[PDB]
């Protein structure tokens, strides 16, 4: 079954607190070539780019295929739904060449 | 008439089949975007077997289909070539030589009710599995044992079709996904579906 498994699933934190977001390309024989987010607000439908700027930083490990999103000093505004997207580009290993994506995390920010 | 591919027609349709009676729909004579869809971002899943999705603007094709279904986001990787569970064997498989691109979204928002959404069916029992872009819409009893079935119900007489539960507070892998698979057929005829970065 070759997914992207995207942990925690949901989480609530307080303002001010930090998260996690963990990624890994699982059960696939495919390379991790780039990633991608995405965050939709509470409450909307859209689904909108993450920037890689001064609160969010990102890390990968092409090897064990895994990546996360740390978010620092939370407020209320982070409230929504985070997705992952993983890039295979090489088409080595991998049968195919293009994207599979997390099943998100629901993120609830109190004050 | 060098005029868009209507793609608005598959992906945005208001209704979906359900993945035993998935639907066909062939694309000719029209220029496709076909990077608009794979930058979109609304999509999950999106796997090009035998092409690039970087390149698809810079090609031409004799035919392109657009396959349609509903399937539990937990199947959405049986659609792929060389996987076997009841949607790859049973509902819709794909050859092991496939060109193309299949592609998944969470339908959720659409295709649950509160209460559940029981309108998509799947084959659960079949005297053998599908071949590849096979399409299989019976409702005859299946017949699991030597004892003849005569189109009755009994102990190993099963009708074929069951019932997803599409129940909107579950788990994703649960959730409804909608899935569009492009095949692009390549022969010696003219070309007809070209990107608009062609020849
Ligand atoms: C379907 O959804 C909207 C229509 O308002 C649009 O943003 C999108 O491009 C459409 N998808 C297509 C044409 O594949």
């Amino acid at each position: 079954a070759e997914r992207v498994e995207q942990t925690p699933t949901t989480t609530t934190k307080e303002t001010g607190e930090s998260l996690t977001i963990n990624c890994v390309l699982r059960d696939s024989s495919c390379a991790l070539d780039s990633t991608y987010w995405y965050f939709t607000k509470k409450g909307a439908t859209k689904k909108e780019s993450l920037s890689n700027g001064g609160r969010y930083a990102e890390t990968v490990n092409k090897a064990s295929k895994s990546f996360s999103l740390r978010i620092s000093d939370l407020r209320v505004e982070d409230s929504g739904t985070y997705h992952c997207r993983a890039y295979s580009l090489s088409a080595g290993m991998c049968a195919w060449m293009g994207y599979i994506e997390g099943g998100g995390t629901i993120v609830t920010v109190n004050s | 008439i060098t005029n868009l591919c209507p793609f608005g027609e598959v992906f945005n349709a208001t209704r979906f089949a359900s993945v035993y009676a998935w639907n066909r729909k062939r694309i000719s004579n029209c220029v496709a975007d076909y990077s608009v869809l794979y930058n979109s971002a609304s999509f999950s899943t999106f796997k090009c077997y035998g092409v690039s999705p970087t390149k698809l603007n810079d090609l031409c094709f004799t035919n392109v289909y657009a396959d349609s279904f509903v399937i539990r986001g937990d199947e959405v990787r049986q659609i792929a070539p060389g996987q076997t569970g009841k949607i790859a064997d049973y509902n819709y498989k794909l050859p092991d030589d496939f060109t193309g691109c299949v592609i998944a979204w969470n339908s959720n928002n659409l295709d649950s009710k509160v209460g559940g959404n029981y309108n998509y069916l799947y084959r659960l029992f079949r005297k053998s599995n599908l071949k590849p872009f096979e399409r299989d819409i019976s409702t005859e009893i299946y017949q699991a044992g030597s004892t003849p079935c005569n189109g009755v119900e009994g102990f190993n007489c099963y009708f074929p079709l069951q019932s997803y539960g599409f129940q909107p507070t579950n788990g994703v892998g649960y959730q409804p996904y909608r899935v569009v698979v492009l095949s692009f057929e390549l022969l010696h005829a003219p070309a007809t579906v070209c990107g608009p970065a062609a020849a």
